[PDB]
């Protein structure tokens, strides 16, 4: 029930639907394989980076 | 400023000027409104809820 008046209203009228992704133009993919394999590892007290 | 107080002496102005003098006084102030999400949340939906 709503009383003669004028009143400021939050917007309900329209919601997102679709979605815009736009990401940049890589297609190699990380060695994880090759580094999670690797033979040798160093010392805790010489870790690589 | 030198007051001289007497007990049969009246001082009695002769003529007389019209001075006109301004007063300023704020009547009303800006009418303000906030949104609640707009402010708080924004667009996102998670937010609001």
């Amino acid at each position: 029930e709503i009383d003669k008046g004028i009143y400021q209203t939050s917007n309900f009228r329209v919601a997102p639907s679709k979605e815009v992704v736009r990401f940049p133009n890589i297609t190699n993919l990380c060695p994880f394989g090759e580094v999670f394999n690797a033979t040798t590892f160093p010392s805790v007290y010489a870790w690589e980076r | 400023s030198s007051i001289a107080y007497s007990n049969n002496t009246i001082a009695i102005p002769t003529n007389f000027s019209i001075s006109i003098t301004t007063e300023v006084m704020p009547v009303s102030m800006a009418k303000t409104s906030v949104d609640c999400n707009m402010y708080i949340c924004g667009d996102s939906t998670e937010c609001a809820n």
